[PDB]
């Protein structure tokens, strides 16, 4: 959403571009548009879901 | 110098002028070839005349 | 959030 992704070689993460501070990665973070096939150079991880906890209310 | 991914470097200079990001990755190929394009007629235009 | 609150 606003941020650069970035890994440690094991995890995947967003921060703010101009001072290295580590978010996972969620659906607020993010913004989707369209798919896989278009983007250049697109990896996988996971995206969590910050609904997730109340999903196992 | 901080190094940064050109496609990247120009996904926030897009970013810059109020077009979401993603315009730029779903279009990266169509972008570069009309900056190739456009450059290339640079040559040309400096040819023609002094 | 509404399709969510479904369940
Ligand atoms: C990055 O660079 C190397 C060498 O040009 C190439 O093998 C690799 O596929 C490139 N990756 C992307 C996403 O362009
Ligand atoms: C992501 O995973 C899918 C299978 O779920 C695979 O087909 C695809 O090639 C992977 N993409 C990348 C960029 O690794």
């Amino acid at each position: 959403r606003e941020g650069v992704f970035v890994s440690n070689g094991t995890h995947w993460f967003v921060t703010q571009r101009n001072f290295y501070e580590p978010q996972i990665i969620t659906t607020d973070n993010t913004f989707v548009s369209g798919n896989c096939d278009v983007v250049i150079g697109i990896v996988n991880n996971t995206v969590y879901d910050p609904l997730q906890p109340e999903l196992d209310s | 110098a901080l190094q940064i991914p050109f496609a990247m470097q120009m996904a926030y200079r897009f970013n810059g002028i109020g077009v979401t990001q993603n315009v730029l990755y779903e279009n990266q190929k169509l972008i570069a070839n009309q900056f190739n394009s456009a450059i290339g007629k640079i040559q040309d235009s400096l040819s023609s005349t002094a």
